[PDB]
RNA sequence: ACGGACACAU
RNA sequence: AGUAGUAACAAGAGCAAUGUGUCCGUCUCUGCU
């Protein structure tokens, strides 16, 4: 279910992933900031 | 107001607002004061977190600009997406599920919070708002126009600036009620329809018995 | 580790078709655009699949079979080509392929199969050490009613099974709902514990657990047993004439033998009183009868049932009793009084006509069981004063609930709102007093402020409970106090000592009547395991559908035999063990009088020559075996009790119980052709009748050259050679004279 | 027997037996009667007091959570942006694209309820403009017979529908025989 | 057992004739108003729309 | 949940 | 011609509803003892 797009419910889905396996261990600190900054380049082309 | 809120609040939090309006089902023209009251929720819970972070041995610090936030932003998103998120969190830190969507959550103290904003006394939304949230673990936070604001067990886990901060815009955006003249409607301001549109309503008085020449005098007899 | 798919997801977004769907399409819109297909759609795969097995490539698989299965066969097979495109993740497979995967691919030292379909291993093992008794060729009667043919988990329903699937499985997905049960949450961890570390995908791991907790149910035809392990077999333990005796393998279910003792229990108890020693028939069947291929006697000295019925079958044989009975699971033990049952019309809360069950008569109570505790005074239709007990402050408030659906006064049958169906969709009855109870859990507020108040004393050791869930120590409720240490232990999970009598009524040492046959509850489930009453007093299966077909079935092939006895000294035709339980069938009140009309009926065939009606002596028969009364009344048909609902028997004529049909020359009962009586049609036919009328002769149709018409019961005032037309019943008139 | 009509927006000739001339023969008729319709109604609600009030509940709180989604689970569906039979999710895809290329938005929250919104505030709508599917032939040889046949190449094609065109489109049921 | 014995019994095994060209969307309207009485006024709107539109359907 | 097959009525 | 049957195929675009129930599943060849 959801009203929000596909785009945003991926991209939330993906930062709150990369942030729980940050938490869990299950990722490095560039690792994360590697998704981070694919998700923010993914909204930069989302804006336009 | 439309345009007072058009005027003075973030392209991001009125779009939030936006979109948190149409979720619940009422354009932001219709309702206006309500448009405003969201945005303001919204932009408090912004400030909340702006420039807020953990580092890597796990000291809050405050910035401008290989940091990750200290808070999770639940309040704006959509409902099953803001539920996705707070059901990964509970069960990364095995706690309890709360049974309403909390506005935030705070890496730190590891906690959930809730943030009301009021026109009111602080107190007495507060314990209303601690009666409706009666039985989790949150952290209430209730701002205030008035330029108090009350905690949960008088504990804090936000600094002075950023709290000064909150209540200083929140005493600018009061004040700016005020001279517009709004601030009568605003801080005295607390179903399902289907319709026919014309082509319809002239279909729907040519289906009937031949001695009607109306839908709703049929509808009557 | 979560990079690749956000890499993906960047290179998808790049693309400017994809970009516009990614960002205009909702989740809500993607069921939608899922599911949009713009082809010609294919049908008749059966054909499709008959023709396509001709070609040499009618499989498409992966392309990684080209790395896994090679090009050529060992006898010169190809196993797989290449399609008519270029990158195509897609190739067209010979089924020689998976024949050569089966033969000479990679064995694997890890299969999945008996962990995911753990349910049909279930099964084959209850198949392979099951056991087969004879086939029993008879009429077998089956009713259409809702079996589970997936038991599920015991503590889960279907709804909350789901939600614990997808706590187990898919726990971030869940969304708002959390789980309201701690058997959901014990369940969970269970699950979430066995599962950890598994290499299955997750969708046949949520489906290898709707096998294991979901019921499922359908309606099905069944003759016998219910239960989900006798309805899996249902194919080959029952048919259309016959009966195959199977046990399955492994050991039975707790709660179904404790159904099925109950039922098992009141059939015997049923069928021992119209027996001329009650006693002694109740021994004879209770040390015969088995339930699922394991004696009853055994049963009943290891089982902690308190039913009524088994109470009598316990202290016949020696064993204690426990005497309570069970409203929704609870011990409902009575203390002192007496009551006896009788059925009524009454009205409900919804505006429809029920046929309630309501205990007239006073009795005092001792409830309590688990989790609180309960001294009920009551009587007729009158929750008189119930001191309620309980351990936390809210386990009284449910059980107050329990209390007040059992009371069935006239404020509880009208204080019902909602809608309540005392039948299911296919017209099936359902049982009156559970549903109430199940429907007053969560709508409470109609049985506390239509109940009112009482005024009481302050005395203490009291407390109060308010419609509005107020504690008090001023006011409370009718009828419902609250008190703080209740009644102790060891007084109800006692079992007494008894002794029993000719007539099975129990009496203890003191002689407390605590057990007498007229309060056992007459009605007829459907057991959850068999019950073999291998006895020379019952019939092959019990029921009361059985017990109609089986008695005129032996009628019929006796009819040489009986037919003599019925000529000369008749008495001893009425006194037959074979008819006696046929008399279970026909209410008490109803037995004297019907066996009474009966044999004077069967006296006028005598007196009155030529009027020999042989298919009338046999559907009257069954109904003479009771000592007569001298009650001259007239009867038209003669009601029976079947599931609830009597069926009627026409004196004189057909009707859905016994018809008789000159097309094939046979007696249908209930459907069943129950067999050709004697082929003696030329005999009969007669015209003057006596076997319809007490005291009357038929004489032919009517004919209006002797005055009015009158009916069955305005036939009292007559005299002697005087004819006249009579309604006979079933829409006709014959000419009917009261004889000398 | 009945009364004949023009309908006033679709132009059609419409025909009302209801209330008509009572039958006078053993012949089918159409002539029911409003009254005795409402009569019986009135019986069925009589003799099972709270039924309809319990089917209504029931139904109100089905239409507050069913989703748009709901309408693909039928069979082939007539495609009015087509003028032709396609698969239900494919006709509820395309309606759905021509309403929010309009700006019938309501859609958009994935309720069914708004969707019906949507349906009956495009009546109003003067002009629709959907996608069709046009065809382009062209005479090419088959290889493996050597005979000419026509190569049939379908595309997309955006025309504009009146507003009686598409009334008539969306009251539209195609028809085909029972195999 | 709704019947006393001085009764005869008949079933009709019937069919009707023509059954969907025969039926109504004006009475369907009817049968739809009357057992929504007492509803909210926008369900018995939405629920009334479908016999208004089958009462001005067109046949490809 | 979705899909397929079959039956029946329209 | 033939199949067929209220209209078609005999090559040159293959037109599958609604409702209910039951059952199953989860992406260059032709050889039935
Ligand atoms: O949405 C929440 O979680 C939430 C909502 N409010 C109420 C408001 N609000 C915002 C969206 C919304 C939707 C429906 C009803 N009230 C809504 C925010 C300001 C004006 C009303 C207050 C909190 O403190 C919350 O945490
Ligand atoms: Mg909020
Ligand atoms: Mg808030
Ligand atoms: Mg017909």
């Amino acid at each position: 279910i959801g009203m929000a797009s596909m785009l945003d419910a991926m991209l939330s889905r993906a930062r709150i992933d990369a942030r729980i396996d940050l938490e869990s261990g299950r990722i490095s600190s560039q690792d994360f900031s590697e998704i981070t900054n694919t998700c923010k380049a993914i909204e930069a082309l989302k804006r336009q | 107001m439309e345009n007072f809120v058009r005027t003075n609040f973030n392209p991001m939090i009125l779009e939030r607002a936006e979109k948190t309006m149409k979720e619940y089902g009422e354009n932001p023209q219709n309702e206006g004061n309500k448009f405003a009251a969201i945005s303001t929720h919204m932009e408090v819970c912004f400030m909340y977190s702006d420039f807020h972070f953990i580092d890597l041995e796990g000291n809050t610090i405050v910035k401008e600009n290989m940091l990750k936030h200290r808070f999770e932003i639940i309040e704006g998103q959509e409902r099953n997406i803001a539920w996705t998120i707070v059901n990964s969190i509970c069960n990364m830190t095995e706690n309890s599920k709360p049974r309403f969507l909390p506005d935030l959550y705070d890496y730190k103290t590891n906690k959930f919070i809730e943030i009301g904003v009021t026109r009111r006394k602080v107190e007495d939304y507060y314990y209303e708002k601690a009666s409706k949230l009666k039985g989790e673990n949150v952290y209430i936070h209730i701002f205030s126009f008035d330029g108090e604001e009350m905690a949960t067990d008088d504990e804090y886990i936000l600094d002075e600036e950023s709290r000064a901060r909150i209540k200083t815009r929140l005493f600018v955006l009061r004040q700016e009620l005020a001279t517009a003249g709004l601030w009568d409607s605003f801080r005295q301001s607390e179903e399902e329809e289907f319709s026919y549109p014309p082509t319809f309503q002239r279909l729907a008085n040519q289906s009937l018995p031949p001695s009607f020449k109306d839908y709703h005098q049929f509808k009557a007899y | 580790s979560g990079m690749e798919r956000i890499k993906e997801l960047m290179e998808m977004v790049k693309n400017s078709r994809m970009r516009e769907i990614l960002t205009t399409t909702s989740v809500d819109h993607m069921a939608v655009i899922k599911k949009y297909t713009s082809g010609r759609q294919e049908k008749n795969p059966a054909l499709r699949m008959k023709w396509m097995m001709a070609m040499k490539y009618p499989i498409s698989a992966s392309s990684r079979i080209r790395e896994m299965i090679p090009e050529k066969d060992e006898d010169g097979n190809t196993l797989w080509t290449n399609t008519k495109d270029a990158g195509s993740n897609r190739v067209l497979v010979s089924p020689n392929a998976v024949t050569w995967w089966n033969r000479a691919g990679p064995v694997s030292d890890v299969v999945h199969y008996p962990r995911v379909y753990k349910m049909y291993f279930d099964r084959l093992e209850r198949l392979t050490h099951g056991t087969f008794g004879p086939v029993k060729f008879y009429n077998q009667v089956k009713v259409r009613k809702r079996v589970d043919i997936n038991p599920g988990h015991k503590d889960l329903t279907s709804r909350e099974a789901q939600e614990v699937i997808m706590e187990v499985v898919f726990p971030n997905e869940v969304g708002a709902r959390t789980l309201s049960s701690d058997a959901q949450l014990t369940i969970t961890k269970e699950k979430k514990e066995e599962l950890k570390n598994c290499k299955i995908s997750p969708i046949m791991v949520a489906y290898m657990l709707e096998r294991e907790l979901v019921r499922r149910t359908r309606f099905l035809p069944i003759a016998g047993a219910t239960s989900s392990t006798y309805v899996e077999v249902l194919h080959l333990t029952q048919g259309t004439c016959w009966e195959q005796q199977y046990t399955p393998g492994g050991e039975a279910e707790n709660d179904d033998l404790d159904q099925t003792l109950i039922i098992a229990s009141r059939n015997i108890v049923r069928r021992s009183i119209v027996a001329i020693d009650p006693l002694a028939s109740l021994l004879s069947m209770c040390h015969t009868t088995s339930i699922s291929s394991e004696p009853l006697v055994e049963i009943l000295r290891s089982n902690p049932t308190d039913e009524q019925a088994v109470n009598i079958c316990k202290a016949a044989l020696g064993i204690r009793i426990n005497n309570s009975f069970s409203f929704g699971g609870y011990n409902f033990k009575r203390v002192k009084g007496s009551s006896q049952r009788t059925e009524k019309a009454v009205l409900t809360g919804n505006l429809q006509t029920l046929t309630m069950t309501i205990f007239e008569g006073y009795e005092e109570f001792n409830v309590s069981g688990k989790r609180a505790s309960a001294v009920l005074k009551k009587g007729a239709q009158r929750l008189i004063q119930a001191i309620i007990g309980g351990r936390t402050l809210e386990d009284i408030l449910n059980l107050m609930i329990t209390l007040m659906v059992f009371s069935q006064e006239e404020k509880m049958l009208k204080a019902v709102r909602g809608d309540l169906n005392f039948v299911n969709r296919a017209n099936q009855r359902l049982n009156p007093m559970y549903q109430l109870l199940r429907h007053f859990q969560k709508d409470s507020s109609t049985l506390l402020k239509n109940w009112g108040t009482e005024e009481i004393d302050p005395i203490m050791g009291i407390a109060g409970i308010m419609p509005d869930g107020t504690i008090n120590k001023t006011q409370t409720l009718m009828g419902v106090r609250l008190s703080q240490g209740g009644v102790d232990e060891y007084s109800f999970n006692e079992r007494i000592r008894v002794n029993i009598d000719k007539y099975l009524r129990v009496r203890n040492e003191k002689g407390e009547l605590l057990i007498s046959p007229e309060e056992v509850s007459e009605a007829q489930g459907q057991e959850k395991l068999p019950i073999n009453y291998n006895s020379s007093l019952m019939w092959e299966v019990n029921g009361p559908e059985s017990i109609l077909t089986n008695t005129y079935h032996w009628i019929i092939k006796n009819w040489e035999l009986l037919k003599t006895q019925w000529m000369t000294d008749p008495t001893v035709l009425y006194n037959r063990i074979e008819f006696e339980p046929f008399q279970t069938l026909i209410p008490k009140g109803n037995r004297a009088i019907y066996s009474g009309f009966t044999r004077t009926l069967f006296q006028q065939m005598r007196d009155v020559e030529g009027t020999f009606d042989s298919i009338q002596i046999i559907k009257l028969l069954p109904f003479s075996a009771h000592p007569p009364s001298l009650g001259r009344t007239q009867f038209s048909s003669f009601t029976l009790n079947i599931r609830g609902a009597p069926l009627r028997l026409l004196i004189r004529g057909n009707s859905q119980v016994f018809n008789y049909n000159q097309m094939e020359n046979v007696i249908i009962v209930l459907g069943k052709s129950v067999g050709s009586p004697e082929r003696s049609i030329l005999t009969e036919s007669s015209s003057i009748e006596s076997a319809v009328l007490r005291g009357f002769l038929i004489l032919g149709k009517a004919n209006s050259k002797y005055g009015p018409v009158l009916t069955i019961g305005e036939l009292d005032k007559l005299g002697r050679g005087e004819k006249a037309n009579v309604l006979i019943g079933q829409g006709d008139t014959v000419l009917v004279m009261k004889r000398k | 027997r009945g009364i004949w009509k023009t309908n006033s927006e679709t132009g059609a000739q419409q025909l009302n037996p209801i209330d008509g001339p009572l039958p006078e023969d053993n012949e089918p008729s159409g002539y029911a009667q409003t009254d005795c319709v409402l009569e019986l109604i009135e019986g069925l609600d009589r003799s099972h007091p709270g039924l309809f009030e319990t089917a209504c509940q029931e139904t109100i709180d089905a239409i507050q959570q069913t989703r748009v989604d709901k309408l693909t689970q039928g069979r082939q569906t007539y495609d009015w942006t087509l003028n032709r039979n396609q698969p239900a999710a494919t006709a509820l895809a395309n309606t759905i694209e021509v309403f929010r290329k309009n700006g019938y938005k309501l859609n958009e929250s994935g309720r069914l309820i708004d969707f019906l919104k949507d349906v009956l505030l495009s009546f109003e709508n003067d002009s629709m403009e959907v996608t069709t599917h046009f065809q382009k032939k062209k005479r090419i040889r088959d290889n493996h017979s050597k005979k000419m046949i026509t190569q049939r190449t379908i595309g997309k094609k955006r025309v504009k529908l009146t507003k009686k065109n598409y009334l008539i489109r969306a009251l539209t049921l195609n028809t085909m025989t029972k195999d | 057992a709704k019947s006393t014995d001085e009764e005869l019994s008949y079933t009709i095994t019937g069919d009707n004739t023509k059954w969907n060209e025969n039926q109504n969307p004006r009475i369907f309207l009817a049968m739809v108003l009357r057992i929504t009485a007492g509803q909210p006024e926008w369900f018995r709107d939405l629920l009334a729309v479908a016999p208004i539109m089958f009462s001005n359907k067109v046949a490809r």
